[PDB]
C-alpha cells in the first residue's frame, strides 16, 4: 500500500491501518511521491502554525514593526503586508528553503520517490534504522494531527471570536 | 477463449468494466451473451469496432453507445455477489436469516433461525420462536390445559378460578349498575353468569365433539372432558366469589 | 484459558479481548463462568430499560403515576418513586416476581446457555457460515456491550441524583 | 538480574524469591513512575507558574487556581485531579499488570527503545528503577517540606 | 469437619445451632473465609478506637479544603457523617481493590484467608497452627469486643 510510506503500519491498535478510501493512490500510483511530500510539508507547516498562534501570545520578534499589541491571528496577515512588511520577509525566506528542496530532486522533481519524498536530509537526533521508521510515524501521526487541529484552530478561532489558545 | 471478449477498446468499455461484466454476468451466457443484457451490447458492438474492424464512429453513435454501456456504478461488487449468492443458499437450504418488521419494514436481527420443521412439507411445522422455541414450549406445555401429572378436574379448576377471578371485573366497573352503592354484587352475577354459559358451551363441545386426550383408559368417551368442563365451573363460581370478597373487604 | 473459551469471543473492548483485571474468572469452573455471564446478561438487559424507563420518566412522561395519583409527579425519577402510590409499588414487584418465577422454575434457560431466557437456542443456528446471517457473534457484542455501557450509566444516574442533584 | 544496583547488592534485610519477587518489582517500577511524574509534576506550578487556563468544568480560564504542594480544593483544579485519578485508573485497568507478562512491561506503546534511544535490558532498566527509588524518596521528602517546613522553593 | 484451626481448646467444636449437620466442606471454608475477614477486619476497627482514644487523633488536616484538624470528628459513630464521603469514597476504593485483587474466588488461594502477608512467617515449627489459631480466635474475641464497644458508643452516647 502507498510504496513503502510509513503512513500505515505502527499505527493503533491495529499495527497497520493503511487508510485510502478513495483509492487517490491505486488511482494515481506515479503520485505518490507528491502525495507524500505534499503531505509532511502539510504536517510540518501545520505544526509550526499551531506552536505559532501560541508563542506571540508570549515572545514577539525584535522586528519592531510586529512588537505591537491587537496582531491577533485574525489580522496579523493583512496588517504586515504594507503599501515589503514582515509578511514578505517570511515568504522570501520560504523561497530560499524551497529552493533547496528542488536542487536535491532536480528541477521538474523527477529524483522525487516514495523512499526520499518529505526528506530534506536534516539528520540530527534520529538514530539506528528502526527508529527512523518509528520516528517517521511518529512525525506524521503528530503531523497529520496538527493539520486537523490547525484546521479547527483557524476556523473556531475566528468564527467565534476567540483568537488565543483556547479557541473557543 | 471467447473471441469478441479479446483485445476489445478500452473506448468501447474500460477494463475494469468490462471485468465486473464478465463477473456479474453468469459464465455460460459469455459465449452468447441472451438479449438486453450488457454483454449482448459488448459482443453487438466489439465485433464491429476493434483493432482489425471499423476504427471510428460519429459522435452521435458513439454517444449512444457509450449510455448502452454500464458506467462501472450499477454492477455488484464480489461482496453483494457473495451476499446474494449465500442469502439464496439460505433460503433455499430451509434456513431464514431471521428479521423482525419495523416502521414499515424490518430489521435483520442476524440469525439464522431453521424454517422448515421436523415434516418439511408440513405447513404447521415451520418452527418459529414464538411458538418452538425453548420459552414458548415449556411455557405452553406448563398451561393447565397441557401440565402434566393434573388431574382432569384440576385442570377445570385452575382455568376456572382464572376465568372467575377475572371476569368480575368489567360488569363491577364500567357497567350499569358500576355507580350504584353495591355495584360488585351485579358483577358477581354476571360474571358468574358468563362462567355457566361458557360452561355450558364447554358441556355442548363434550357431548358433540367429545375430546377423549383427558380420559383415562376404559372409560365412558369425553368424561375427562366433562369433568373438566364442570370443574371449571365450579372454579369460575369460586374465583369471582374471591374477587368480590376481596373488593368489598378491601 | 479453557474455561473461559466457553464466554470467549464476546467481550473487551475489541470482541475477541477478555478484559478480567482481577482474575474473577481464572480458577473458576466453566458452569460458574456461564453463571457469572448469566449475571451480567441480566443485569445488563434491565440495565438498558432502567436508563430507558429513567429517561421516559425524567421527561415528564408518567402517566401512570400521574392518572393513580390524581397529579403531576415530579420529574425526578428518584422523587417519583416515592410519590408513585404504595399500591402501584406492590402491584410492580408481584409483576417482576412472577416473571422471575415464570423462567426459573416452569420455563428454565438451558444449563449451556442460562441466559437463553427467550429460549432461541432450539431454532436458532449460531454456527453455520452465511454472511446475511449468523451474524449472531456480532449481536451478542452489541447487547453485551450496551448493556454494560447502561450498567455504569444507571448508577451514574442514580449516585448523581441522590447527591449533586 | 535488573533492578539489582551496583552500590547495593539484594538489599533484602526483609522478599527473596521469584514470583513474589516478581509482584514485588510491578509494585517497585510502578511506584517509581509516579514519583518521577509527581516530582517533576510539582516543580512545574513553581518556576513556569500554574500553567492551565482555558474552558474547564465550574473552572473555565482557571489559571491552575490548586496552589500549595499539596494542591488544596475548594472547587479549584484539585475537583479536576480526580479526572486525572479517573483517567489514570483507564490506563490503569487496560494496560494493566495482570497482561504485563514482564515484571512491568507494557509493551512499549511509544517505542521509545526501538532505537529512538532507550535500549531493552541492561543499564536502561536498571537506571529507570534506580531514578525511580530516588524520585520516590524525594518525593516523600518533598511531601515533608510542603507540610511544616514552607514550601518546595 | 471437627479438626480446623478454629477448635481451640475453651470450647470444642462450637455448633450449637448446626450449621456443620448441613454445613458442606466448601461451605465451611466459604464461612472460614467469611470468618478470618470479620475478624480481621474487626481487629482493625477495634484498633481504630482504642488507639484514637489513648493516642490523640492524627496531626493533620484530614482534608486540605474543609478543615478537618481529626478533633472535630468524634471516635466513635457518628464520625461517619463527619468524615467527608469522598474519604469514605476513598477508604471504600481502597477495600474495593483489596479484594478485587488476588482472587478469593471459591477454591483460590484467597478463599482461605491466604492473601500474602507473611508478616509472621515463623520457620514452620510447629507454629503455623499457633498463628492461624490465634488469628482466628482474636477475630473471634475482636467482633465480641467490636460489637460491645459499638454498644458503648452507641447506648451510652459517645465514645465508652
Ligand atoms: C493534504 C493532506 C494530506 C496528504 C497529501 C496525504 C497523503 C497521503 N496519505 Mg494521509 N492523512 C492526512 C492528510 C494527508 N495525507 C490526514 C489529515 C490524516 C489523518 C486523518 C491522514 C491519515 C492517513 C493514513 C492513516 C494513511 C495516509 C496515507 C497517505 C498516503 C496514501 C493515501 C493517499 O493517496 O492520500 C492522498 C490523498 C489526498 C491527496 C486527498 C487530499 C484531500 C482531498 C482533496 C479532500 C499519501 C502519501 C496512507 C499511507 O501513507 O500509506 C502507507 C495511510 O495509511 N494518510
Ligand atoms: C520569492 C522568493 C524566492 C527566493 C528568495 C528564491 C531564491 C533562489 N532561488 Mg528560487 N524560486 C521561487 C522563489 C524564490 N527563490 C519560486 C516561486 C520558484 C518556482 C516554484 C522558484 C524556483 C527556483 C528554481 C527552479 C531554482 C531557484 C533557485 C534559486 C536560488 C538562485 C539564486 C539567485 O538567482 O538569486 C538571484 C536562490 C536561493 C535556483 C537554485 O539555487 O536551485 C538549484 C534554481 O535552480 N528557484
Ligand atoms: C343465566 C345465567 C347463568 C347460567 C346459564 C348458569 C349456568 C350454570 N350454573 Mg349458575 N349462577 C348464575 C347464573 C347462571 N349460571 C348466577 C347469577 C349465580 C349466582 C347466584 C349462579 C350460581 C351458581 C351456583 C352456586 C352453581 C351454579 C351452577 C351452574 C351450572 C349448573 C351451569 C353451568 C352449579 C355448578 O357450577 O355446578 C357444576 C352451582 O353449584 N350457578
Ligand atoms: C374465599 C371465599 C369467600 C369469602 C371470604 C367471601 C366473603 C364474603 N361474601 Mg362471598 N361468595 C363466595 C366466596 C366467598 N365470599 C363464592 C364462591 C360465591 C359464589 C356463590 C359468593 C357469593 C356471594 C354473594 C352473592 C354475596 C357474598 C357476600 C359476601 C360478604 C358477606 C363477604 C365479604 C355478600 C356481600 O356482602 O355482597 C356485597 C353477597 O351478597 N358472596
Ligand atoms: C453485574 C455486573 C457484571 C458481571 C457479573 C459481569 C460478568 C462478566 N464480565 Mg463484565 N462488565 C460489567 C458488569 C458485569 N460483568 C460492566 C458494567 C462493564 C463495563 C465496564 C463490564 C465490562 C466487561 C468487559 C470489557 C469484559 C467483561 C467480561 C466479563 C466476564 C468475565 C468475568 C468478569 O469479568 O468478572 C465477573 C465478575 C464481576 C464483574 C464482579 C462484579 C464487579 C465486582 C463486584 C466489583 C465491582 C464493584 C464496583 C467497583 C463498585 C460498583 C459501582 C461502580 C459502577 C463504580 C463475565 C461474564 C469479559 C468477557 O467475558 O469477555 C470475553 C470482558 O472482556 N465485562
Ligand atoms: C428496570 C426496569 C424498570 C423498572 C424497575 C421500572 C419501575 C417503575 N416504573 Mg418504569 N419504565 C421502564 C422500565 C422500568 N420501570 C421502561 C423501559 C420504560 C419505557 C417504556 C418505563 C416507563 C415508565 C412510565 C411511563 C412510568 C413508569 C413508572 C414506574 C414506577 C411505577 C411502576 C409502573 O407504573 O411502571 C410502568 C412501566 C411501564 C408502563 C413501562 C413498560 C415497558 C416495559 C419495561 C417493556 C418490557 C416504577 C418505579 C411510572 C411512574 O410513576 O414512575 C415513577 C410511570 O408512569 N415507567
Ligand atoms: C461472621 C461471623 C462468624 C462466622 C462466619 C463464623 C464461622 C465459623 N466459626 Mg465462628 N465465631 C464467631 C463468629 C463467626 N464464626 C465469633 C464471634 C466467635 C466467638 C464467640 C466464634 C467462635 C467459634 C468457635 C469457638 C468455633 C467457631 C467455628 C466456626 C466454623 C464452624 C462453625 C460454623 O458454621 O459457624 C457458622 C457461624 C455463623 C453462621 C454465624 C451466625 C451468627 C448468628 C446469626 C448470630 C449469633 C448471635 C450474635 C452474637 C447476635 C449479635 C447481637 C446483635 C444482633 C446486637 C465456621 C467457619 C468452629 C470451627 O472452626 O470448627 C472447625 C469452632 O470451633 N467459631
Ligand atoms: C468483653 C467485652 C466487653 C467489655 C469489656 C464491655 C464493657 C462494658 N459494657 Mg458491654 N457489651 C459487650 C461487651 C463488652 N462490654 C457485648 C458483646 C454486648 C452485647 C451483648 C454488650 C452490651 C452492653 C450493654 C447493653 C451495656 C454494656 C455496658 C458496659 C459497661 C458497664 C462497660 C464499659 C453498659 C453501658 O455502659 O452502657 C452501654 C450497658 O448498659 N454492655
Ligand atoms: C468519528 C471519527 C473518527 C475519529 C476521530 C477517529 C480517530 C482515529 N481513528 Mg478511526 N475510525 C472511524 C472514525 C474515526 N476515527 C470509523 C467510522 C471507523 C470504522 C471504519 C474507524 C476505524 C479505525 C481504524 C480501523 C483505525 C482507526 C484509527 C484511528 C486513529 C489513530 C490513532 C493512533 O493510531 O494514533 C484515530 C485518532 C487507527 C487506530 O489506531 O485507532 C486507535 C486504526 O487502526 N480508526
Ligand atoms: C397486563 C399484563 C399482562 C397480562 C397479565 C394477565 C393475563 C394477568 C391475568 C391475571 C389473572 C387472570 C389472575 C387471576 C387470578 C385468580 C385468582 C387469584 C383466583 C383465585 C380463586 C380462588 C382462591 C377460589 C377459591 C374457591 C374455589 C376454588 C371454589 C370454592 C370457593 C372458593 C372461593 C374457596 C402481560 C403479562 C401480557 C404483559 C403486560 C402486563
Amino acid at each position: 500500500f502507498a510504496g513503502g510510506l510509513t503512513g500505515s503500519d505502527y499505527g493503533g491498535f491495529g499495527g497497520k491501518y493503511e487508510w485510502d478510501p478513495v483509492g487517490f493512490s491505486t488511482r494515481w500510483p506515479e503520485h505518490l511521491a507528491w502525495y507524500r511530500e505534499a503531505e509532511l510539508k502539510h504536517g510540518r507547516i501545520a505544526m509550526l502554525a499551531f506552536a505559532g498562534l501560541l508563542a506571540p501570545d508570549l515572545f514577539r520578534l525584535p522586528w519592531a514593526e510586529f512588537q505591537d499589541s491587537s496582531l491577533d491571528f485574525a489580522n496579523a496577515h493583512d496588517k504586515f503586508v504594507a503599501g515589503f512588511g514582515p509578511m514578505w520577509w517570511g515568504f522570501i525566506a520560504c523561497g530560499g528553503i524551497e529552493y533547496q528542496r528542488f536542487r536535491k530532486l532536480g528541477l521538474g522533481m523527477e529524483g522525487l520517490t516514495l523512499e526520499n519524498a518529505g526528506n530534506l536530509g536534516w539528520f540530527d537526533l534520529p538514530k539506528n534504522s528502526e527508529e527512523r521508521l518509528f520516528y517517521e510515524t511518529a512525525e506524521l501521526k503528530n503531523g497529520r494531527l496538527a493539520m486537523l487541529a490547525v484546521s479547527g484552530i483557524f476556523t473556531a478561532g475566528i468564527f467565534w471570536d476567540q483568537h488565543h489558545f483556547p479557541f473557543i | 477463449k471467447i473471441a469478441y471478449l479479446q483485445d476489445i477498446p478500452r473506448t468501447i468499455v474500460e477494463k475494469d468494466a468490462l471485468e465486473l461484466i464478465l463477473k456479474n454476468t453468469p459464465k455460460e451466457q459469455w459465449e452468447n451473451p441472451p438479449e438486453d443484457s450488457y454483454l449482448y451490447t459488448v459482443k453487438a458492438f466489439a465485433e464491429m469496432y476493434g483493432p482489425g474492424k471499423a476504427t471510428k464512429m460519429g459522435w452521435w453513435d458513439y454517444y449512444r453507445l457509450k449510455m448502452d454501456m454500464p458506467d462501472t456504478t450499477r454492477l455488484s461488487s464480489e461482496r453483494e455477489l457473495q451476499e446474494i449468492e449465500e442469502y439464496e443458499k439460505l433460503m433455499m437450504s430451509g434456513k431464514v436469516p431471521f428479521a423482525v418488521p419495523g416502521p414499515s419494514g424490518y430489521f435483520f436481527t442476524g440469525f439464522v433461525t431453521q424454517w422448515k420443521g421436523k415434516e418439511p412439507f408440513a405447513g404447521d411445522q415451520v418452527i418459529t420462536l414464538t411458538e418452538n422455541g425453548l420459552f414458548a414450549k415449556q411455557f405452553l406445555s406448563a398451561l393447565a390445559f397441557y401440565r402434566e401429572g393434573l388431574k382432569p378436574w384440576q385442570r377445570g379448576l385452575e382455568i376456572g378460578m382464572a376465568h372467575g377471578y377475572f371476569l368480575i371485573g368489567p360488569f363491577t366497573s364500567l357497567g350499569p349498575l358500576r355507580n350504584t352503592p353495591e355495584a360488585a354484587t351485579v358483577g358477581l352475577l354476571c360474571g358468574c353468569a358468563i362462567v355457566g354459559i361458557v360452561s355450558i358451551g364447554g358441556l355442548i363441545f363434550g357431548s358433540t365433539i367429545k375430546p377423549t386426550r383427558f380420559d383415562k383408559d376404559g372409560d365412558k368417551p369425553g368424561a375427562g372432558f366433562i369433568e373438566m368442563i364442570n370443574w371449571h365451573a365450579v372454579g369460575g363460581l369460586g374465583g369471582a366469589g374471591f374477587a368480590h370478597a376481596l373488593i368489598t373487604v378491601f | 484459558r479453557e474455561a473461559p473459551k466457553v464466554l470467549a469471543g464476546t467481550g473487551g473492548p475489541l470482541p475477541e479481548s477478555f478484559w478480567d483485571p482481577a482474575g474473577f474468572t481464572n480458577n473458576k469452573t466453566d458452569e460458574e463462568l456461564l453463571f457469572y455471564r448469566a449475571a451480567e446478561l441480566k443485569h445488563g438487559r434491565i440495565a438498558m430499560a432502567a436508563v430507558v424507563g429513567w429517561f421516559t420518566n425524567a421527561s415528564g412522561f408518567h402517566y401512570l403515576g400521574d392518572l393513580w395519583l390524581k397529579k403531576p409527579a415530579s420529574d425526578n425519577p428518584i422523587e417519583a418513586f416515592n410519590q408513585l402510590s404504595l399500591l402501584g409499588v406492590f402491584q410492580m414487584v408481584f409483576f417482576i416476581g412472577c416473571l422471575e418465577w415464570l423462567t426459573t422454575v416452569p420455563c428454565p434457560p438451558p444449563k449451556d446457555a442460562p441466559w437463553d431466557v427467550i429460549g432461541m437456542s432450539d431454532v436458532l443456528e449460531e454456527d453455520t457460515d452465511e454472511n446475511p446471517m449468523a451474524e449472531y457473534k456480532k449481536i451478542q457484542m452489541q447487547e453485551l456491550n450496551n448493556s454494560r455501557l447502561a450498567m455504569v450509566a444507571i448508577i451514574g444516574l442514580i449516585v448523581q441524583a441522590t447527591t449533586t442533584g | 538480574e535488573l533492578g539489582v544496583q551496583a552500590p547495593v547488592g539484594f538489599w533484602d534485610p526483609v522478599d527473596g524469591n521469584v514470583a513474589s519477587f516478581r509482584r514485588r518489582r510491578t509494585v517497585e517500577l510502578k511506584h517509581g513512575r509516579i514519583s518521577m511524574l509527581a516530582a517533576m509534576g510539582y516543580m512545574t506550578p513553581e518556576i513556569t507558574g500554574k500553567f492551565p487556563g482555558y474552558l474547564s468544568p465550574s473552572t473555565l480560564l482557571k489559571y491552575d487556581d490548586i496552589p500549595n504542594g499539596l494542591g488544596a480544593i475548594s472547587k479549584v483544579p484539585a475537583l479536576g485531579w480526580a479526572q486525572i485519578f479517573v483517567y489514570c485508573g483507564y490506563a490503569e485497568l487496560s494496560q494493566d499488570q495482570t497482561p504485563g507478562s514482564p515484571g512491568a512491561e507494557g509493551n512499549f506503546g511509544f517505542k521509545v527503545l526501538t532505537s529512538s534511544d532507550p535500549d531493552s535490558l541492561e543499564k536502561k532498566l536498571a537506571s529507570e528503577i534506580a531514578n525511580g527509588r530516588l524520585a520516590m524518596m524525594a518525593f516523600t521528602g518533598m511531601a515533608t517540606q510542603d507540610g511544616l517546613t514552607g514550601s518546595a522553593w
